RNA sequence: GAAAGGGAGUCGGGUUCAGAUCCCCGAAUCCGGAGUGGCGGAGAUGGGCGCCGCGAGGCGUCCAGUGCGGUAACGCGACCG
RNA sequence: CGAGCCCCGAGGGGCUCUCGCUUCUGGCGCCAAGCGCCCGGCCGCGCGCCGGCCGGGCGCGACCCGCUCCGGGGACAGUGC
C-alpha cells in the first residue's frame, strides 16, 4: 500500500546470446591440481578394475553401530600414555622405597597394537579378537591377516579408519589392534562382540574368498547401455503378444 | 602475408563475462564488414555462418572444415577452395564429404565449417611473368624459391 | 551451502609467510662505513684550471673516491669544511680518479675557503 | 600531439562536450542513438505482436 | 635483447692552451613529492513563503545547487567518481 | 508455448521434436532487481509479530543427483627387446 512505485522487478533471462551467465557452481568443471586428479582417478580405478577378493574383503567393514560398541569397549583398555606411565613408575619407586617391595599388583590387561605383535599373538592363539583397519595404504601388511585369523580360529573384524585405531593407541595410525584376555565385567560384552563378528566374518570366509570387487562401469556408460537395452526392449515388448 | 585468402576479423560477445572476443576467421567470399555472422548448431545456411556439417543438407559446400570434432578449421582453407557435404547417416553420427583434392573423407557430424567458398578467387590464373614477382611472393613465405636443379 | 567455485581454475591458496626471527645474527656486529667523509674527500686539485675555478666560478675542485656520488660529496664537504654548497658536478678522469667541481653557496667565498683549507 | 604530451594537457583540450566526445565522431554518435532507439522500438513491436498473436489457442 | 627502431622535457649569448646544448650569464621546460593540507580560483553560494524595513536592504523558515554557452560543427579556466 | 503425441470423462498420466527465450539494422548488455526468511541499533505503539527509521546475513531467483573437464580414438597405435 505504501510501496514506492519506483521499485520494479528487473529480471535477466540467461538464454543463449542474451544477458551473460550468472556466476554458478563449476566444481565439476575445475582444472584440478595433478594430485587431486590422481587420487580421484585412483578411486575410480578401484571401481573399474576387477579387485581380487584378498583386497576386496577390506571393503566389508563393520557397521557403524557395531563399530561403536567395539570402540566403546576398546576405550577401557587403551595403552597407558607417557605421563601416566611416569606417574605409575614414580608410585612404584616410592612404594619400593617404603615399604611393600616388588608388588606386581596384577599388571592389567591392555589392548595390543601393531601388525607384528598382532600377527605373533594370532599365531600363538593368544588373541581373543582382532580388529583390522580397512584403509592400510601399502596394502600388504594386513592382507594375510583375515586368512591367518580364520585358520588359527581367532575372530577378526574390519573397521573403518586406521586413524581411529591410532587414536585408541595415542598415535596417528594403527593397522591392527588385538584383544587378549579381558576383565570379568567386560567378558560378557566381549563375548557378544565376538559372536557377532564370528557370524559376520569367520563363518562366511568361504565366499569372502570368492567375492571379487570392482568391475563397475561409469554412470555415463551404464546409462548408455541401459538406453540401448530399453530401446530394444520397447520394440521386443510390441513384438511379443 | 604469405596466404592468398583474406582474413576476417570478427568480434563476438563473451557469454560468461563482460568482454569482447575477437576472432580471425578465414573470409568466405561474399562477406563484408558490418555483416552479422552466426556460429552454432541453430545457425542458418548463409555465407559466413559456422554450423556443424550434420545439420547441413546433402549438397551444401563449406569453407573452413574441421578435421576432428572440436579443433578449429583445418580443411579447404586455401583461397578459392571448398569442400562438399555429400552424405550423412544419423546413426554413428558420420558425414561423408569431398575435399578439394577430390578425395572422400568420413568425419564426425559435429565438425563445424563455414558456409561458402573461401575468398581469394582464381589467384593461380594470373601468370607471375617475372622472377622478381616470384621473389616477392616467396619472400613473404619462406626460403624456398630459387630452386637449383 | 555457501562454498562455491565460480571459476574453472584452481589457484594456489594464499598461506601466511612468517617474517624471519633468527636465533643469532649471522654477523656479530655491523661492518662500519668504510666510505666516511674523510675517505670520500681525498685531496683538492690545485692546478691552474682548479685555481681559475676557485677564483672565478666560486668552485672548489676536489679529487674524491670513485664510489662516492653527488649527494655523498655534498654532505662530506658540508661536514668537514662547514660550508654550504650550491651544486656538484662530477667527472671521472682518464687516470681513473673522480674529480668533483663543487660550487659553493653565494654567501660563501671559495677563495677564502681555499685559504683556510690551505690550497692557495 | 604526441601521446605522452597528453598527460600535461588540460581535460578540455582532449575531448569534446558530448557523449563519447573525444572518442567517437558526431555522425556515428547520432547513428548509434537512432539505431539504439529504433531497435528497442522494434523489440517492443515484436513483443506486442507475439502477445496479440498468442490470443488464439 | 637496439648509444641508427619506440621513448616526457634546453635554448640564446659569453668563456679555455686544450671542455661545453654539460662551465658562467640569461631565458624556459619535463617528471616526481608535499602527511601536518602552501595561496588563490572553481565546485558555490539562488529562489519561495512569513516578517521588519519609505524604498533599498536585513531576520526566520523551506527548497535547490557534482559548472556554463552554441541549432550544430564545437567552445569556455577548472568541471567528483 | 507448443502438433497435441495417446487415455479423453475433454480432466490427463505411459507415449514422441521442445525436455529451447538471441536472425530485417556496423546500438547497449558485468559487478541482481524482485520475493521470502532471519540478525542488530534507534527512537517507541510503550498490550507484541508490535509504530516507523538506519545497517547486516542467508535462500529462491540461477531445478535435483552423479564416478571419470569435454570430445575423438583405443587394447590397436606407440614404446622397450
Ligand atoms: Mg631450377
Ligand atoms: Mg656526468
Ligand atoms: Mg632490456
Ligand atoms: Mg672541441
Amino acid at each position: 500500500k505504501v510501496v514506492n512505485p519506483l521499485f520494479e522487478k528487473r529480471p535477466k533471462n540467461f538464454g543463449i546470446g542474451q544477458d551473460i551467465q550468472p556466476k554458478r557452481d563449476l566444481t565439476r568443471f575445475v582444472k584440478w591440481p595433478r594430485y587431486i586428479r590422481l587420487q580421484r582417478q585412483r578411486a575410480i580405478l578401484y571401481k573399474r578394475l576387477k579387485v581380487p577378493p584378498a583386497i576386496n574383503q577390506f571393503t566389508q567393514a563393520l557397521d557403524r553401530q557395531t563399530a561403536t560398541q567395539l570402540l566403546k569397549l576398546a576405550h577401557k583398555y587403551r595403552p597407558e600414555t607417557k605421563q601416566e606411565k611416569k606417574q605409575r613408575l614414580l608410585a612404584r619407586a616410592e612404594k619400593k622405597a617404603a615399604g611393600k617391595g616388588d608388588v606386581p599388583t596384577k599388571r592389567p590387561p591392555v589392548l595390543r597394537a601393531g601388525v607384528n605383535t598382532v600377527t605373533t599373538l594370532v599365531e600363538n592363539k593368544k588373541a581373543q579378537l582382532v580388529v583390522i583397519a580397512h584403509d592400510v595404504d601399502p596394502i600388504e601388511l594386513v592382507v594375510f591377516l583375515p586368512a591367518l585369523c580364520r585358520k588359527m580360529g581367532v575372530p577378526y573384524c574390519i573397521i573403518k579408519g586406521k586413524a581411529r585405531l591410532g587414536r585408541l593407541v595415542h598415535r596417528k595410525t594403527c593397522t591392527t589392534v588385538a584383544f587378549t584376555q579381558v576383565n570379568s565385567e567386560d567378558k560378557g560384552a566381549l563375548a557378544k562382540l565376538v559372536e557377532a563378528i564370528r557370524t559376520n566374518y569367520n563363518d562366511r570366509y568361504d565366499e569372502i574368498r570368492r567375492h571379487w570387487g570392482g568391475n563397475v562401469l561409469g554412470p555415463k556408460s551404464v546409462a548408455r547401455i541401459a538406453k540401448l537395452e530399453k530401446a530394444k526392449a520397447k520394440e521386443l515388448a510390441t513384438k511379443l503378444g | 602475408p604469405g596466404r592468398g585468402a583474406p582474413l576476417a576479423k570478427v568480434v563476438f560477445r563473451d557469454p560468461y563475462r563482460f568482454k569482447k572476443r575477437t576472432e580471425l576467421f578465414i573470409a568466405a567470399e561474399g562477406i563484408h564488414t558490418g555483416q552479422f555472422v552466426y556460429c552454432g548448431k541453430k545457425a542458418q545456411l548463409n555465407i559466413g555462418n559456422v554450423l556443424p556439417v550434420g545439420t547441413m543438407p546433402e549438397g551444401t559446400i563449406v569453407c573452413c572444415l574441421e578435421e576432428k570434432p572440436g579443433d578449429r578449421g583445418k580443411l579447404a582453407r586455401a583461397s578459392g577452395n571448398y569442400a562438399t557435404v555429400i552424405s550423412h547417416n544419423p546413426e554413428t553420427k558420420k558425414t561423408r564429404v569431398k575435399l578439394p583434392s577430390g578425395s572422400k573423407k568420413v568425419i564426425s557430424s559435429a565438425n563445424r565449417a563455414v558456409v561458402g567458398v573461401v575468398a581469394g578467387g582464381g589467384r593461380i590464373d594470373k601468370p607471375i611473368l617475372k622472377a622478381g614477382r616470384a621473389y616477392h611472393k616467396y619472400k613473404a613465405k619462406r626460403n624456398c624459391w630459387p630452386r637449383v636443379r | 551451502k555457501k562454498k562455491i567455485r565460480t571459476s574453472p581454475t584452481f589457484r594456489r591458496p594464499k598461506t601466511l609467510r612468517l617474517r624471519r626471527q633468527p636465533k643469532y645474527p649471522r654477523k656479530s656486529a655491523p661492518r662500519r662505513n668504510k666510505l666516511d667523509h674523510y675517505a670520500i674527500i681525498k685531496f683538492p686539485l690545485t692546478t691552474e684550471s682548479a685555481m681559475k675555478k676557485i677564483e672565478d666560478n666560486n668552485t672548489l675542485v676536489f679529487i674524491v673516491d670513485v664510489k662516492a656520488n653527488k649527494h655523498q660529496i655534498k654532505q662530506a664537504v658540508k661536514k668537514l669544511y662547514d660550508i654550504d654548497v650550491a651544486k656538484v658536478n662530477t667527472l671521472i678522469r682518464p687516470d681513473g680518479e673522480k674529480k668533483a667541481y663543487v660550487r659553493l653557496a653565494p654567501d660563501y667565498d671559495a677563495l677564502d675557503v681555499a685559504n683556510k683549507i690551505g690550497i692557495i | 600531439v604526441r601521446p605522452k604530451v597528453l598527460m600535461r594537457l588540460s581535460k578540455t583540450k582532449k575531448h569534446v562536450s558530448r557523449a563519447y566526445g573525444g572518442s567517437m565522431c558526431a555522425k556515428c554518435v547520432r547513428d548509434r542513438i537512432k539505431r539504439a532507439f529504433l531497435i528497442e522500438e522494434q523489440k517492443i513491436v515484436v513483443k506486442v505482436l507475439k502477445a496479440q498473436a498468442q490470443s488464439q489457442k
